[PDB]
């Protein structure tokens, strides 16, 4: 049997991972295909994986921590101090993996991915995960490390909007998906919602005066299922 | 009760279903509100918008 | 001031719902280490359960997942792609070897022992033919024949102090005989024995309806359907 | 409206039935997984355990 290379098997492996749940190992994975390339590019389905291992690595650490602040608001309702701390303490311990996580695929894009990006695709792709990852440290860091954060999210968006916006159609999965999370950013992070239905209706709205399908147009769905919360809420 | 519109109602319900599934296996808050549903976790609702 | 025990708890059920299982589980196995010859309340028994069944829950998910993947992969005739998820299955099979362990030895030592009453008799007895169980799912041959083996003792047993003991409409006993019934069919292969029995438990259920309980009657309504799900599925060949 | 309600309810109900054999039991769970997913794999033999 002639042995398969380190990189075909491992991207053969991540997508195993992504079928069977096994999202901390995908990630093992995609970084051992990282690792067969030096700085050389990922290809659009390794990039893909590379990214949706992350996302769903930092998601569920996202998830666990939305969840115990739920806990943690009722619970400072139903004035239960001793419940409350314990809450606090553990949404911590969680606090420490999100920055662990975010401090490993951040190095990662700094010094080989975002390199490594030829064409403004790859390059929009690349700073949309830096922003992001920025973004959910910004989500629960407080006011020094907050602004950092915030500081660099916005500089990694604004530099993939300045790309997106000269480089790609406004029906590009990757130019909406930026516009998405973009948007989100002011409407969470900033807090300003004026900014954000500013953003998110003209990404909205270019793309629509443009009419491959099926992304965009899941992302569109979002952009207006998002324009519509953050308007109801006004 | 019509065929023709019972059948509409189905691929309506269609539709939409399938837009709640790639929103609860992409999003974050797709995912956070379907995991509160199936636990029924006594909390009130996580202010949330969509990311990808 | 809160105590060590009833400070785990408290953090067993933030994991629970936030989904940290395995810390869930690190959190009740202290709790565990902590108890001396008191045996665990139901509340912290149950928190335990459900921790080690999500844990392993995950991988015997994942294990399944694999599996179909690997037999829409044989029948293409990918023998390339048939190893990597050989290899793999085989990665996981060995975890599940390590939680089932983990557990196993933990019933024996410590959880059974100290068992008092039926109740707790019967809530570990079925724990202990689970992991056994969990194991005769994946193991092959031998291992697979010890495995069916000791699975069969400890449902065996819990189920005669259930039958004395418990009422026919109790969770626990409705587990049992649920997870029996499952054992019967999917790892000896015997769908006879798995129908006999689910029915069996599910009629003895119905004829004592009386017995239905102010707090125990969503769960063992549950699991009664449960049976007649299965045996539904069973029936129809 | 009269039927649709009725409808609703059923759906509701069965949502319901789901949704408790996807929280407490393995089926469950793989079964939502693999709808979830969009797998495109071979029906998974499966019985109900808790
Ligand atoms: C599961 C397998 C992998 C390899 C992960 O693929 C996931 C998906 O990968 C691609 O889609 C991307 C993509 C996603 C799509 C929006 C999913 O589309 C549909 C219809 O389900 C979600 C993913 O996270 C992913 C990979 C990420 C991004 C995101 C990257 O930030 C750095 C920005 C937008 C979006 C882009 C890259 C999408 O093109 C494909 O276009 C999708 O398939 C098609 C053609 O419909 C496939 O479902
Ligand atoms: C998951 C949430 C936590 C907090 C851990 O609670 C688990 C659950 O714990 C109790 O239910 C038990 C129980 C389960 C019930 C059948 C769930 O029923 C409903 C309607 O919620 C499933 C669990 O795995 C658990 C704890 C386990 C067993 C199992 C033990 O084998 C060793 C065999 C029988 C079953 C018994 C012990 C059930 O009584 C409770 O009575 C449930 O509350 C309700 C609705 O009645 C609660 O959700």
């Amino acid at each position: 049997a002639v042995a398969p290379t380190a990189r075909e098997e491992n991207v053969y492996m991540a997508k195993l991972a992504e079928q069977a749940e096994r999202y901390e190992e995908m990630v093992e994975f995609m970084e051992k295909v990282s690792n067969s390339l030096g700085s050389e590019e990922l290809t659009v389905e390794e990039r893909n994986l590379l990214s949706v291992a992350y996302k769903n690595v930092i998601g569920a650490r996202r998830a666990s921590w939305r969840i115990i602040s739920s806990i943690e608001q009722k619970e400072e309702s139903r004035g239960n101090e001793e419940h409350v701390n314990s809450i606090r303490e553990y949404r911590s311990k969680i606090e420490n993996e999100l920055s662990k996580i975010c401090d490993g695929i951040l190095k990662l894009l700094d010094a080989k991915l975002i390199p490594s990006a030829a064409s403004g695709d790859s390059k929009v792709f690349y700073l949309k995960m830096k922003g992001d990852y920025h973004r959910y440290l910004a989500e629960f860091k407080t006011g020094a490390e907050r602004k950092e954060a915030a500081e660099s999210t916005l500089t990694a968006y604004k530099a993939a909007q300045d790309i997106a916006t000269t480089e790609l159609a406004p029906t590009h999965p990757i130019r909406l998906g930026l516009a998405l999370n973009f948007s989100v950013f002011y409407y969470e992070i900033l807090n300003s919602p004026d900014r954000a239905c500013n953003l998110a209706k003209q990404a909205f709205d270019e793309a629509i005066a443009e009419l491959s399908y099926k992304d965009s147009t899941l992302i569109m769905q979002l952009l207006r299922d998002n324009l519509t919360l953050w308007t109801s809420d006004m | 009760t019509n065929f023709n519109e019972l059948n509409q109602l189905a691929e309506e319900a269609k539709r939409r279903a399938e837009i709640a599934r790639q929103r609860e296996l992409h999003t974050l808050k797709g995912h956070v509100e379907s995991v509160v549903k199936l636990k029924g976790l006594d909390i009130e609702t996580i202010q949330q918008s969509y990311d990808i």
